[PDB]
DNA sequence: CACACACTCTCCAATTCTCTAA
DNA sequence: TTAGAGAATTGGAGAGTGTGTTTTTTTTTTTTT
């Protein structure tokens, strides 16, 4: 009863946006449609970012420790306790937000129609949006889903598709 | 003398326990004189057992419940004596094949497989689990029959805890070692081993499941099949195992099993129905009502649901060799509602099957021969098409099957039989099955430019056997998509008062279909005959003019099937022009969907051949 | 190898036959 | 007429002898790929 975090590579060579996703990865839509977010983790040469990455890795090598990033992330145990505290909640979506969820879903659908040759979407898209918004509600530790949760779920899906395109 | 008895090392008086259980039977009344009703039910039905609830025993008398749980091996025979004494004090001349068995049970599990301990040995327990295997019927000897091989004098010996007191000498004569066990004059009772896994819902996180052995006897043997989920009440036994079969040394670590006292299945889910169905059949637009009742959980495709309804009802089987079965094919992208339709109607129909055309399927479409692993003997596993010999066979991923399976399905659809040429075995199995198929495009999503056959890439010969073919394409239309989205959010906000209503609708749909199949046998009227005849000629007209061909005689057979099925739906028992018109309408709608070339419209030879007329002139 | 089963032979004494007295 | 003491036969306890045991990989071949 587990969530799958998959990482694929293209069948041959580098990724190529000229081709379709199933042509790039050589894995059928029966697999690809089960997922909720499809992300393209791109990598281009970029001089200053490469310099910083190399400085980071060289510090890791010569000191056996992460460099000072001048940010204080939460410790791993605190993150674990937080996620347990935030997933203990079981929010519910209010019925007044059904119309807004409908509007967001249909406009995303119709943008796919109008601008990207009706690329594949279905009712599981709406179900995935609702699951993402409820996960956001759990994360915010509020037992009612809201406009901001729906907006951020829609935004997350749209930016994942933007990474693909 | 019974009053002197106490259970060994227990200080409980058997006679007092018997009296307490007798007054329990006589005076317990409130599950909302209870068990005398069960005794009367035994008296009229003729089944020698009584089910009793341990919670009722507990609420009536806590001490009696404690005695039952702690010392079942003595207390349960005491309860048998009590119930038989009451039953034959009443009903004085009723005859039973056996004395009644009391079968105490707890409504829910008292323990789980992981927490069973040596403290629980020879104690009554209840556990939940899933059945993994069930052995063949084992005969257990109950009384040994001996005969003297010198003088044919016979004697009978009773079984002492699993061993025989063999007579060393004969009584009539006096020869030594002359008494021989006559196996088939001895007396036997049924026994069976069952291997039971802890439930998936009961396993701890990420652990491999635990398993126990149950032993059932007499009438509880043949009540449980593999895959069932049961709450089994029984006595937790511990027995020794000998180190090797020819030596009586035993391992210090004992084997354990459960002597089954009671089974309760926990995954199972007439005139009062006929009276409803008779008037509901003559209610107006009952056809539409049933078709809309099919698969409420998906947004509506009217002609697909109508075709599946007529497939469920089927034509009339008569004799010559013409199939009453109706074959339906669904096409569309992955992510459409076709698989939901398949799984729904598989859950609905009797004698149904659901499997994948892919070679990785759980149960195959074709028949095969295999070594039964728990026995090593050969078994002929007839495939799903043969198992669904009077039902619907749902085939998901129908495009992905290999050419041998395509040949098997061609054979089954044409001839309604499956040939067996296995090593040694030669036979003609029966496969009068209605195939409901769900295909996919070979590409990722449906190509609008290419035809149905060109997209799914199945042979035209096999495509020509299907009576109806439909498509689940969704328009790029707000008028459809907005209301679909409203239906989806409403489906999220589904509640139990709608679930019960839809379950009732599905249940009366099941009863309707079963009652139709039970007796209703349509025949053709003269007007219906004329309508079908002129329908075939009319379908031939549009193509025969201009020199092409637009129909062929097997489509008349399909129309006959659909008309008979529609008469079956409306309970007419006489096929009429109403049924024939509906058959023509639905068949032409299926053709409008499936046989439409994007350029020249509906082309009939796209089913008779690969490609179409335009392609044949393009090359 | 060595520790349980499986089988035969021998001796010991307990029962029945024979002859006598109560 | 019963039964009890001495002699012979049969039952069986037990001493002695002999028998049986404690999934895996590479390669081929036909059919199907
Ligand atoms: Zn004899």
């Amino acid at each position: 009863r587990c969530s799958i975090l998959a990482a694929a590579n293209p069948a041959y060579g580098r990724y190529n946006p000229r081709r379709s996703l199933e042509q790039n990865i050589q894995l059928p839509a029966a697999l690809l449609s089960r997922f909720d977010l499809l992300w393209l983790i791109q990598d281009r040469p970029d001089r200053d970012n490469d310099l910083r990455l190399a400085q980071h890795i060289t510090y890791v090598h010569q000191h056996s420790r992460q460099p000072p990033s001048q940010f204080e992330p939460l410790d791993m145990k605190l993150m674990r306790r937080y996620i347990a505290m935030c997933r203990e909640k079981q929010p519910m979506v209010p019925e007044s937000l059904a119309d807004y969820i409908t509007a967001a879903y249909v406009e995303m659908r119709r943008e796919a129609w109008a601008s990207k040759d009706a690329t594949y979407t279905s009712a599981r898209t709406l179900l995935a949006i609702l699951r993402l918004s409820t996960a956001l509600a759990r994360l915010r530790m509020v037992d009612v889903v809201e406009k901001e949760d729906v907006n951020e779920a829609i935004r997350l899906m749209e930016m994942s598709k933007d990474s693909l395109l | 003398l019974g009053q002197k008895l106490v259970i060994w090392g227990t200080d409980v008086n058997v006679a007092a326990c018997k009296e307490n259980f007798q007054r329990f039977l006589q005076r317990f009344i409130d599950p909302l004189p209870l068990y005398m009703q069960r005794l009367g039910e035994i008296n009229v039905i003729g089944e020698p057992f009584l089910n009793v609830n341990c919670e009722h025993i507990k609420s009536f008398d806590k001490n009696l419940y404690r005695q039952l749980i702690s010392y079942p091996q003595e207390v349960i025979p005491t309860f048998d004596m009590a119930v038989n004494e009451i039953f034959f004090d009443r009903y004085p001349d009723s005859i039973l094949e056996h004395q009644i068995q009391v079968r105490p049970f707890n409504a829910l599990k008292t323990k789980n497989m992981r927490n069973l301990n040596p403290e629980d040995i020879d104690q009554l327990i209840t556990i939940s689990g899933m059945v993994i295997r069930t052995s063949q019927l084992i005969p257990e000897m109950q009384e040994a029959f001996f005969q003297c091989q010198v003088c044919a004098h016979t004697t009978r010996v009773e079984m002492d805890r699993g061993r025989i007191a063999e007579p060393s000498v004969c009584g009539r004569c006096h020869t030594t070692h002359s008494m021989a066990l006559i196996h088939n004059r001895s007396l036997f009772s049924d026994k069976q081993m069952i291997k039971l896994q802890e439930s998936p819902e009961d396993m701890p996180a990420g652990q491999t499941p635990h398993t126990v052995i149950l032993f059932a006897h007499n009438d509880l043997v043949d009540k449980v099949q593999p895959g069932d989920r049961v709450n089994v009440t029984g006595i937790y036994r511990a027995v020794p195992i000998r180190v090797n079969p020819r030596v009586s040394n035993v391992k210090s670590v004992y084997k354990t099993h459960i002597d089954v006292i009671h089974y309760r299945k926990t995954d199972a889910k007439s005139e009062k129905r006929v009276e409803l169905l008779k008037e509901l059949s003559r209610k107006p637009d009952i056809y539409e009502r049933l078709a809309s009742a099919l698969a409420p959980s998906i947004y509506e495709h009217e002609d697909i649901k109508k075709g599946i309804l007529l497939q469920l009802f089927g034509g009339t089987r008569k004799d010559g060799k013409f199939r009453a079965e109706i074959n339906i094919l669904l096409c569309g992208d992955p992510g459409t509602s076709k698989s939901q339709l398949l799984q729904y109607v598989y859950n609905l129909v009797p004698r149904g099957q659901y499997t994948s055309g892919k070679g990785s399927s759980a149960v195959g479409l074709t028949a095969y021969v295999m070594k039964d692993p728990e026995t090593r003997q050969l078994v002929l596993q007839t495939g799903a098409l043969v198992l669904s010999d009077n039902g619907i066979c749902c085939i998901d991923e129908f495009d992905k099957m290999n050419e041998s399976t395509r040949s098997v399905l061609h054979e089954v659809m044409e001839q309604q039989t499956l040939s067996i040429a296995k090593a040694g075995i030669i036979c003609q199995l029966n496969a009068r099955t209605s195939v409901l198929a769900a295909a996919n495009p070979i590409e990722s999503q449906w190509n609008p430019k290419k035809t149905t056959i060109e997209n799914i890439q199945l042979p035209h010969t096999l495509l020509s056997r299907f009576d109806l073919i439909f498509l689940l394409l969704d328009p790029q239309d707000e008028a459809y998509d907005r209301r679909l989205a409203h239906h989806l959010v409403a489906l999220y906000y589904q509640s139990e008062e709608q679930a019960e209503e839809e379950l009732l609708d599905m249940a009366v749909l099941k009863d309707y279909i079963a009652y139709a199949h039970s007796t209703i046998m349509p025949r053709l009227s003269e007007e219906a005959s004329q309508a079908l005849i002129e329908a075939y000629v009319d379908m031939r007209k549009i193509g025969s003019s201009r020199g092409m061909v637009s129909a062929y005689p097997r489509q008349l057979e399909s129309l006959i099937r659909l008309a008979e099925a529609h008469a079956k739906v409306r309970l007419s028992n006489k096929v009429e022009a109403i049924d024939v018109e509906e058959a023509k309408r639905l068949h032409r709608e299926a053709l409008k969907q499936s046989a439409t070339d994007p350029r020249t419209g509906i082309v009939d030879i796209s089913i008779l051949t690969t490609g179409m007329s335009a392609t044949s002139r393009k090359r």
